[PDB]
DNA sequence: GCTGACCTTTGACCTAG
DNA sequence: CTAGGTCAAAGGTCAGC
């Protein structure tokens, strides 16, 4: 059970001879597009190949024919480095709504999708966005957030005005996970970049265009997660998993929001009044 | 003669003269679940020189020809999943395994309650929880589990799998939906029976699983992700959970790239199918409050002990 | 929560 | 109003 | 861009009722 | 005579150099 044309080990015969996998492919390749040969020396296509047809190798037995490039981390990585009680935070959601504006120009193909479908992408899961950001900025400290004015909210301070149930459900479901799982800035655009292109928006122009960029997302954050952590086989899987949780902590931290401006109590800035009413 | 591929028969096979490849890649299709997809018009011709080419124009032509579906009759992680879908396979009969039937029971436009139907459907919302528990109960380590913990996970994951469920029942055609008697109501009915605001979104959902194709090995994987889930509230255990949802994560991603080769892109779809699922459980837990009021008597017991 | 327990054991 | 279709206008 | 180790799919042959 | 099952030998992919 040896190759018959470099000594190789062999499983079997293949077009005719027994043989190795090197010397299969190599024939299958020049059949299919038109010197001592051993292991340590088979790669002259005239010995191989002339080799392969003097055992026996048949080229009528060939049949027919039967981290990324255009969304890759790169673009992701560049964008991070780019950009990064109740009325301090609505203070923080503010300052950072300018820079969730520019984080979408950096993207890769966030530019030249249509002038609606910017405005519908942004304003339809800017507060999950948001939320990822400082939940993602909020690892080192253990149960408060840190905001982005430098502002440290946490305990019975945060749980002060009645809004202590939602801030533990960021601190519990969010927070603390990521820092258990030690979640990569890129992970983290890349799932923000899954919220920004969501196809399932209202009034969304022609928004399979929207989806196909988020399977390149899936795909490239993919592809990331095989070469960074190929030791951790669920690597994917359960960093996605964090999208659920996302979207059911932004409607109820959303519609606090909804009360809150409904009441005139809060000094809610502008432009985040405009996010509150479409 | 074949009549797939044109070439010499070996017998009747499945319905129609076929060869020994044609047969064994129509019972490797069947058995497995496959899906295929054409590179190309789906007119690809299938003969003895142009085999293959496409997957889904060989087995198009199989059916074409007249071949019955009807007629046909890694191991470590795959384990489980052959479990999981005996579970769920045996705690919820498929659709198309039932014969159902129809009321006319405030059937045309739409009213804030019927009574019958909200009694009719409490039954089978009751027997369904139940069913819910023993599929759970079959799941790989669930019962050697804290008692509070598994309490903890039904409560939070009843309604989604509920929707999920009551949404792999739906038939296109006719807009209705089919319970686990035959019970088949449309829209209307659905509103009608006590879904109310939910209907439209539930229905909505229901589409969206349309074009996912997704089996009932599919749907019990997704169903035991939903209950085994370490991000609930007031879990003793909760990294244990995660470790125990991880290999049904796993599993769930070899299974579905296992059916679909050409679509290499569907787990993470199917999976985030469960981000719509939350909103809209989360809805309905407070749809029971909205219809707490308006039934005369009151609550089933394990509908309310366990959507509250 | 007796429907529950019942169930379970 | 307008004011993010205004932030990205330049 | 070719290489080749590693995996999946096909189909001729087999056994049982 | 036709199911389902088997496994050598075709096909394919895609880091790594
Ligand atoms: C979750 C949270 C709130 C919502 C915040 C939103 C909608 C965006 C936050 C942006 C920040 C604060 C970014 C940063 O820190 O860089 C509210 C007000 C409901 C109260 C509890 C904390
Ligand atoms: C429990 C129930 C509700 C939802 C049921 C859903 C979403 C599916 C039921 C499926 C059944 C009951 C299937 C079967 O018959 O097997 C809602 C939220 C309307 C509130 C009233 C009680
Ligand atoms: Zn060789
Ligand atoms: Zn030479
Ligand atoms: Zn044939
Ligand atoms: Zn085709």
């Amino acid at each position: 059970h040896i190759c018959a044309i470099c000594g190789d080990r062999s499983s079997g015969k293949h077009y005719g001879v027994y043989s190795c996998e090197g010397c299969k492919g190599f024939f299958k390749r020049t059949v299919r597009k038109d010197c001592l040969i051993d292991k340590r020396q088979r790669n002259c296509q005239y010995c191989r190949y002339q080799k392969c047809l003097a055992m026996g190798m048949k080229r009528e037995a060939v049949q027919e024919e039967r981290a990324n490039e255009d969304m890759p981390v790169e673009r992701i990585l560049e964008a991070e480095l780019a950009v990064e009680p109740v009325t301090n935070i609505c203070q923080a959601a503010d300052k950072q709504l300018f820079t969730l504006v520019e984080w979408a120009k950096r993207i890769p193909h966030f530019s030249e999708l249509p002038l609606d479908d910017q405005v519908i992408l942004l304003r339809a899961g800017w507060n999950e966005l948001l939320i990822a950001s400082f939940s993602h900025r909020s690892i080192a400290v253990k149960d408060g957030i840190l905001l982005a004015t430098g502002l440290h909210v946490h305990r019975n301070s945060a749980h002060s005005a009645g809004v202590g149930a939602i801030f533990d459900r960021v601190l519990t479901e969010l927070v603390s996970k990521m820092r258990d799982m030690q979640m990569d800035k890129t992970e983290l655009g890349c799932l923000r970049a899954i919220v920004l292109f969501n196809p399932d928006s209202k009034g969304l122009s022609n928004p399979a265009e929207v989806e196909a960029l988020r399977e390149k997302v899936y795909a490239s954050l993919e592809a990331y997660c095989k070469h960074k952590y190929p030791e951790q086989p669920g690597r994917f899987a359960k960093l996605l998993l964090r999208l659920p949780a996302l979207r059911s902590i932004g409607l109820k931290c959303l519609e606090h929001l909804f009360f809150f401006k409904l009441i005139g109590d809060t000094p809610i800035d502008t432009f985040l009044m405009e996010m509150l009413e479409a | 003669p074949c009549f797939v591929c044109q070439d010499k028969s070996s017998g009747y096979h499945y319905g129609v003269s076929a060869c020994e490849g044609c047969k064994g890649f129509f019972r490797r299709s069947i058995q497995k679940n496959m899906i295929y997809t054409c590179h190309r018009d789906k007119n690809c011709v299938i003969n003895k020189v142009t085999r293959n080419r496409c997957q889904y124009c060989r087995l198009q032509k199989c059916f074409e020809v007249g071949m019955s579906k009807e007629s046909v009759r890694t191991a470590e992680l795959d384990d489980l999943t052959e479990k999981i879908r005996k579970a769920h396979q045996e705690t919820f009969p498929s659709l198309c395994q039932l014969g159902k039937y129809t009321t006319n029971s405030s059937a045309d436009h739409r009213v804030r309650l019927d009574l019958g139907l909200w009694d009719k459907f409490s039954e089978l919302a009751t027997k369904c929880i139940i069913k819910i528990v023993e599929f759970a109960k079959r799941l790989p380590g669930f019962t050697g589990l804290t008692i509070a913990d598994q309490i903890t996970l039904l409560k939070a994951a009843c309604l989604d799998i509920l929707i999920l469920r009551i949404c792999t029942r739906y038939t296109p055609e006719q807009d209705t939906m089919t319970f686990s008697d035959g019970l088949t109501l449309n829209r209307t009915q659905m509103h009608n029976a006590g879904f109310g605001p939910l209907t439209d979104l539930v229905f909505t959902f229901a589409n969206q699983l349309l074009p996912l194709e997704m089996d009932d090995t599919e749907t019990g994987l997704l169903s035991a992700i939903c209950l085994i889930c370490g991000d609930r509230q007031d879990l003793e255990e909760p990294t244990k959970v995660d470790k125990l949802q991880e290999p049904l994560l796993e599993a769930l991603k070899i299974y579905i790239r296992k059916r679909r080769p050409s679509k290499p892109h569907m787990f993470p779809k199917i999976l985030m199918k469960i981000t719509d699922l939350r909103s809209i459980s989360a809805k309905g837990a407070e749809r029971v409050i909205t219809l707490k009021m308006e039934i005369p008597g009151s609550m089933p017991p394990l509908i309310q002990e366990m959507l509250e | 929560h007796k429907i529950l327990h019942r169930l379970l054991q």
